[PDB]
């Protein structure tokens, strides 16, 4: 229980609860606890049952729930800040493609992982992506993730942060599967490379509006189906779609290759994380450290 | 289509097979239980099935809180008194972790007719996680048959439906069916399913996916085909009555086959 435990300082909140960082007395072990009516909230319950089964070493380490009859700590592993920190930080030196590189490889195995489970996060945007001073990055906060079905029957709407939900979430398709994460991480290798986020939507149908002024309204060509889908409407604006080049300008071929497949429209098209892995733009990846102070 | 995540479904098959096994309840649990039978198991899960019916909850959740209990029943001796306590904590469980919109704990309360208070629900639903130590996300029946259903020559609404009917009437019994695994009555659910209605047999592609054969499916099938037979005089008649509606194509009302001609 908590005897063996002492806070160091909170590092994270949001409706979930609190997160501090501690110290394991007896073993040393850096830790983050994270405290939590109708009973035991529903998130808890997914992020535990969930996290006892993802071992991985992309995927951040519950190593205990201290279940009292007031109150429930989990116990992670801690990581030493989120990737928007990070970006942050690394404001006008940019972060070397080395890095970008590893982060993106590490990210699409921990995601890989989680679809092998049968497990889709739902909730992808870099304050959930957590980095350590070794070079590791992880996936964290599975609050809002779910163990799905094959196939997919139909589950919540209007799920993940608005800046990396996937375009058959916005426009209300009855399913969602897979595809909805690798569509956030592809939002995320954006913003790695520019450090600003990709499309910053205010509503749904600004997120469909900036989303369409990147890629192009899609039309049944490229996506079958969407002039159908329950949110389309008719009088969408018809924008062109625009050379990828464009998009993300410092990207190489290779990048600019793997970031349009991970951008389908089509989440039938759309690359998988366990495919992603064998892109080129992986041919060179290594593991380097981060280049700031952590 | 990703809706079938082709590039997961063989990892997520094998993944279920390896926690299928590791969930599984006591087979002889129900001998240690000075108080309880399988008579009254029975009777608690038909009710699960009727809450479920009232609530709109999905099958999923029905199957999700059987294995709750009867984990919880594998190592928790429990008076028949609380029996339904501890099935009331396992369906609020099972619909917090697979309902979009779960019931709220005073629907849980009103249900058992205020037989419990709020708080032993939620003191029974802390046990439970407790003695499950939160291993919620277990493999049920109907996980299997929604992966065997993607190999129908084509697809077949009748089949799908009477396939889950099957698999829902073995919940009932823990005699004969704590026996088997959920891949296994699903594959002789599927297997029977198919036969009523189309005169097909177990398919050589689930041969493939599975291993399993009519030969390893015999003894389970041999059950349930019986199961099938008798459920029209089974004193639990939830599933037969839930089974009618055209939600599941009527097919509670399908005449069994007589024989099965391994
Ligand atoms: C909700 C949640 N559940 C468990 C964690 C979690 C797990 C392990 N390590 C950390 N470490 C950490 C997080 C954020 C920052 S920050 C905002 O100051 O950059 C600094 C360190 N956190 N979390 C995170 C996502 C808050």
């Amino acid at each position: 229980s908590m005897e063996n435990f002492q806070k160091v300082e909170k590092i994270g909140e949001g409706t979930y609860g609190v997160v501090y960082k501690a110290r394991n007395k007896l073993t040393g072990e850096v830790v983050a606890l994270k405290k939590i009516t109708e009973g035991v909230p529903s998130t808890a319950i997914r992020e535990i049952s969930l996290l006892k089964e993802l071992n991985h070493p992309n995927i951040v380490k519950l190593l205990d729930v201290i279940h009292t009859n007031n109150k429930l700590y989990l116990v992670f592993e801690f990581l030493h800040q989120d990737l928007k920190k990070f970006m942050d930080a690394s404001a006008l030196t940019g972060i070397p493609l080395p890095l970008i590189k590893s982060y993106l490889f590490q990210l699409l195995q921990g995601l890989a992982f989680c679809h092998s489970h049968r497990v889709l996060h739902r909730d992808l945007k870099p304050q959930n992506l957590l980095i350590n001073t070794e070079g590791a990055i992880k996936l964290a906060d599975f609050g809002l993730a779910r163990a799905f079905g094959v196939p997919v029957r139909t589950y919540t709407h209007e799920v993940v942060t608005l800046w990396y939900r996937a375009p058959e979430i916005l426009l209300g398709c009855k399913y969602y599967s897979t595809a909805v994460d690798i569509w956030s991480l592809g939002c995320i290798f954006a913003e790695m490379v520019t450090r600003r986020a990709l499309f910053p939507g205010d509503s749904e149908i600004d997120q469909l509006f900036r989303i369409f002024r990147t890629l192009g309204t899609p039309d049944e060509v490229v996506w079958p189906g969407v002039t159908s889908m329950p949110d389309y409407k008719p009088s969408f604006p018809k924008w062109a779609r625009q050379d990828f080049s464009k998009v993300v300008p410092p990207l190489d071929e290779d990048g600019r290759s793997l970031l349009s497949q991970m951008l389908h429209y089509d989440p039938n098209k759309r690359i998988s994380a366990k495919a992603a892995l064998a892109h080129p733009f992986f041919q060179d990846v290594t593991k380097p450290v981060p280049h700031l102070r952590l | 289509s990703v809706n079938e995540v082709p590039d997961y479904h063989e990892d997520i098959h094998t993944y279920l097979r390896e926690m299928e096994v590791k969930c599984k309840p006591k087979v002889g649990y129900m001998k240690k239980q000075p108080d309880i039978t399988n008579s009254m198991r029975a009777i608690l899960v038909d009710w699960l099935v009727e809450v479920g019916e009232e609530y709109k909850l999905q099958n999923e959740t029905l199957h999700l809180a059987v294995n709750y209990i009867d984990r919880f029943l594998s190592s928790m001796s429990v008076l028949r008194g609380k029996l339904q306590l501890v099935g009331t904590a396992a369906m609020l469980l099972a619909s917090k972790f697979e309902e979009i919109y779960p019931p709220e704990v005073a629907e849980f309360v009103y249900i058992t007719d205020d037989t419990y208070t709020k708080k032993q629900v939620l003191r029974m639903e802390h046990l439970v996680l407790k003695v499950l130590a939160f291993d919620l996300a277990a493999p049920t029946i109907n996980q299997f048959l929604t992966q065997y259903f993607l190999h129908q020559q084509p697809a077949n609404c009748k089949v799908e439906s009477l396939a889950m009917f099957l698999g829902e009437l073995s919940l009932i019994d823990a005699d004969p069916y704590l026996k088997y695994l959920p891949s296994v009555i699903a594959a002789a659910a599927f297997h029977l399913a198919l036969y009523t209605v189309t005169g097909q047999s177990w398919p050589e592609s689930l041969v493939q996916k599975t291993g399993y054969t009519l030969e390893t499916l015999k003894p389970c099938l041999l059950d349930l085909h019986q199961t099938y037979l008798r459920a029209p005089q089974h004193a639990q008649q939830s599933i037969r009555e839930k089974y009618k509606n055209s939600k599941y194509h009527g097919v509670s009302l399908l005449n069994p086959p007589e024989t099965l001609n391994v």
